[PDB]
RNA sequence: GCUUGAGUCUCGUAGAGGGGGGUAGAAUUCCAGGUGUAGCGGUGAAAUGCGUAGAGAUCUGGAGGAAUACCGGUGGCGAAGGCGGCCCCCUGGACGAAGACUGACGCUCAGGUGCGAAAGCGUGGGGAGCAAACAGGAUUAGAUACCCUGGUAGUCCACGCCGUAAACGAUGUCGACUUGGAGGUUGUGCCCUUGAGGCGUGGCUUCCGGAGCUAACGCGUUAAGUCGACCGCCUGGGGAGUA
């Protein structure tokens, strides 16, 4: 679900202001966090077949603000998956 | 037209019911939202208090039995 | 459900009891419930009660005659 | 933490020794962390329909702000206790002090 | 104390509460021919027997 | 004074603007019409009114409306001009070709109620010769006798005569009509909105016309 | 997403006209500043501003005469799918000489017969009768 | 490199959206106990059957399995399909006031993957109401059909397979543009929200119509209207959407 009290603490660590959230190392860690906090959710009870279309909403935008990092700067690309892990 | 769900703010709970005898029947019906003039919404919200009522027993589910 | 009026009656008087609901309940246990039937009539039947309305409106226009 | 309306009923009979477990209940929001915002003991007021054996309920009301995982050890003790027969909470963000 | 024989109730209102409007400040309804107007020209409105 | 007091009417909102151009419909409770747009455009429109009156236009009123209708007898028959008060028959500006021909009949049973078969037949069938005269002389008295066709038209409604104008347009003739912000004002000469189901409208329209006639036949 | 910003001003030029306004808004760049100055430049627009700082507000004055469009009948050429290279012999001269077809030649964008004036062609941007 | 495209974050909103479990009230069948009748069910009519080995009915109590009333609203959620009591755990989608940003990061798509009501089958539970196969009385020239008395697969839940439909406002998806109203449902900004109002801004959906299209009925801001992008399909019916 992506909590507000830990949304804004990795604004606060990644981003470098309380408030300058459109940015990709930002909109990555915050979707990234809500898979890593997904867990309880897609682990137990498991059928949850509409919360899956929520899942590939997500997951797939991530891929896509990566998807241009890519094209832009490398160096943070490797180095923001290296900080918090969202390549695996 | 009452000052129930238009003015009177903030989700009426069934506590007290010296107003939601006025909305059950003398049995334990529900008295239709075309009969006393209440926005949908609210009807379903004081379906909510007359439910929970009917969950602690303050306004019952019919009469006797 | 239950009327009672002491003694100034001398007739049986179902009043009550047709003000209350009576038959509503007979209507929908008789027969089988057919998966189908309320998607049906809620919205067939509420349809044709708003047209009336619609009649009120339309119908005093001209008529001159 | 969490804004739980916690009406309940218990026996006509636990009339007279509930208001010590008012003691032990409340005191124990105590010794969990959490405020009281409505202590009231109206009384054995009638009941609406005979709830399996008596008519008559005293019902007792609390209102308090607590954890969920408290009111729940609270709710399964209620559902555990000779007294309760019916006990329900509702849900957080509001909370009121007349009911009334 | 009639609305045809004298006048209107009050200011082109009438008695039944039909016709409100200032457009319609002299129809006559098919029955009651009675002209919505100002209850000062109920001073002026003198009736006979 | 502002026309009739106000000439830009009054129309309740049901008055679906798509008229919402023309009028720039300023409100007024039950909301209102067309300020500025009526009141400037009303000189002008005297003075089209004024030209083609002259060169003998031949300035047909058109009014079904029941109340304003002894005002289109008042602009037509005080001067000589030619009236349409009453039910708007169906052909008789279009099919005239053939009414013309029913004015044939109206103009001999006026001859026949005179001189002709007032009293040579059975009183029983005498009285619906009189009746029948006065249903179609109510409606076609101003065009009996017209030496050809109309070119001004001074129609009042539209919301209830719309067909009064599409008629008239089955030969092109200009429309001098008064509308509304929900009524047909495409397919006109001059669409002077505003008030038109009014009696002081056409007291001082067809007075500000009437005037306008007693000029344009010099 | 309007896949095409001339198909988004052209469209909102018919039915601009579908619509009988005075003035309508829609994004500006070089291109459809071009564009529009060439239909001023003929009769077909009338005065077409550019205001707005750093954020160009393309407004156009559409112009009517008799009482009929100028722009009566106009669309696109080259489509983003489909672009169409003319030269010079292989011109399109819209209904035989009473319409025209803008056109970015190798100078830029401006009637066909100014291209024929340089001799040079090849993106034919749209027909505008 | 810059933004009117897409999207994220801050603060919130309503619900038959879903999955796992539990709970509440009451009831049909059946069982027992108190009372009692000679009839009950049903049909256009009749009847097999049941019954004096006391049925149907009435009162109280009880074990199973399954279903959610008044409130209910061509209303709501969704890709589609489909889905109504409530609570508990978890979560998504749709949308909005006022702003900060990456700066076209967007759309669709054969082979392919996933979803797929209902039903059939393999397996462990299962059986109240009903009901394929079948038996019986008849309307009838006959009944393996309409009716009725029983009854098995099934109906329900979980794991897989076939990957099928009227899976249809029959109208593919996305963006832009083009006069409105009565409505329904869900938020918000502004003004004396003094009151259930007024003026704007989005989603979904119904009806009456304009420009336009069509064979016509009619669709009509959710278009069968005007363009661009992407995909599947047709060339008279039958044969056959079959081997």
């Amino acid at each position: 679900s992506l909590s507000t009290e830990a949304t804004a603490k990795i604004v606060s660590e990644f981003g470098r202001d309380a408030n300058d959230t459109g940015s990709t190392e930002v909109q990555v860690a915050l979707l990234t966090a809500q898979i890593n906090h997904l867990q309880g959710h897609f682990a137990e009870h498991k059928k949850d077949h509409h919360s899956r279309r929520g899942l590939l909403r997500m997951v797939s935008q991530r891929r896509k603000l990566l998807d241009y990092l890519k094209r832009k700067d490398v160096a943070r690309y490797t180095q923001l998956i290296e900080r918090l892990g969202l390549r695996r | 037209f009452c000052r129930f769900t238009a003015e009177g703010v903030q989700e009426i709970d069934y506590k007290d019911i010296a107003t939601l005898k006025n909305y059950i029947t003398e049995s334990g019906k529900i008295v239709p939202s075309r009969i006393t003039g209440t926005r949908a919404k609210y009807q379903r919200q004081l379906a909510r208090a007359i439910k929970r009522a009917r969950y602690l027993s303050l306004l019952p589910y019919t009469d006797r039995h | 459900i239950k009327v009672r009026e002491n003694e100034p009656f001398d007739v049986a008087l179902r009043r009550f009891k047709r003000s209350c609901e009576k038959a509503g309940v007979l209507a929908e246990v008789r027969r089988r419930e057919f998966y189908e039937k309320p998607t049906t009539e809620r919205k067939r039947a509420k349809a044709s009660a708003v047209k009336r309305h619609a009649k009120k409106l339309a119908r005093e226009n001209a008529r001159r005659t | 933490m969490r804004h739980y309306e916690i009406v309940f009923m218990v026996h006509p009979d636990q009339s007279e020794q509930v208001p010590g477990m008012i003691e032990r209940y409340t005191a124990a929001i105590t010794g969990a962390e959490g405020k009281i915002h409505r202590l009231e003991d109206w009384g054995r007021r009638q009941l609406a329909y005979p709830i399996n054996k008596l008519h008559k309920a005293h019902y007792v009301l609390m209102n308090v702000e607590a954890p969920q995982e408290v009111i729940d050890e609270l709710e399964t003790t209620f559902r555990f206790n000779d007294a309760v027969i019916r006990s329900m909470v509702m849900r957080t963000k509001h909370a009121v002090t007349e009911a009334s | 104390f009639c609305a045809r024989i004298f006048g209107p109730v009050k200011d082109y209102e009438c008695l039944c509460g039909k016709y409100k409007r200032l457009k319609h400040r002299g129809v006559i309804c098919e029955k009651c021919g009675v002209e919505v107007t100002q209850t000062k020209v109920r001073r002026e409105r003198m009736g006979h027997i | 004074m502002l026309k009739a007091g106000v000439h830009f009417g009054h129309q309740t909102r049901y008055w679906n603007p798509k008229m919402k151009p023309f009028i720039f419909g300023a409100r007024n409770k039950v909301h209102i019409i067309n300020l500025e747009k009526t009141v400037p455009m009303f000189n002008e429109a005297l003075a089209e009114l004024n030209k083609i009156a002259s060169r003998k236009g031949k300035i047909l009123f058109v009014g079904t409306k029941r109340a304003a209708s002894e005002a289109v007898k008042d602009a037509a028959l005080s001067c000589d001009q030619f009236f349409v008060n009453h039910r708007w028959l169906g052909g008789m500006l279009t099919n005239w070709k053939t009414v013309r021909q029913s004015i044939k009949r109206l103009k001999d049973l006026e001859t026949q109620s005179q001189d002709g078969t007032f009293d040579k037949l059975t009183k029983k069938e005498a009285l619906m010769r009189t009746r029948e005269l006065e249903k179609l002389e109510n409606s076609l008295g101003g065009i009996k006798d017209m030496g050809g066709l109309p070119d001004a038209l001074f129609v009042i409604d539209a919301d209830h005569e719309h067909i009064a104008i599409k008629e008239a347009n089955n030969l092109g003739i200009p429309v001098f009509a008064i509308v509304d912000t929900n009524s047909d004002p495409d397919g006109v000469d001059f669409v002077i909105p505003g008030n038109d189901d009014a009696i002081r409208a056409v007291t001082l329209y067809l007075g500000a016309v009437a005037a306008t006639v007693r000029e344009g036949r010099s | 997403s309007m896949q095409d910003p001339i198909a988004d001003m052209l469209t909102r030029i018919r039915n601009g006209q579908a619509a009988n306004k005075a003035a309508v808004t829609m994004p500006s760049s070089k291109l459809k500043v071009a564009i529009a100055n060439v239909l001023k430049e003929e009769g077909f627009i009338e005065d077409f501003k550019v205001e707005g700082d750093t954020k160009p507000e393309l407004e156009l004055t559409l112009k009517y005469f008799q009482g009929k469009a100028v722009v009566e009948s106009i669309q696109r050429v080259s489509r983003p799918g489909l672009r169409i290279y003319k030269r010079k012999d292989e011109l399109p001269k819209v209904m035989a000489g009473l319409g025209i077809a803008v056109v970015s030649t190798s100078k830029g964008v401006m009637t066909d017969r100014a291209a024929r004036q340089a001799g040079l062609g090849g993106e034919i941007i749209c027909y505008v009768a």
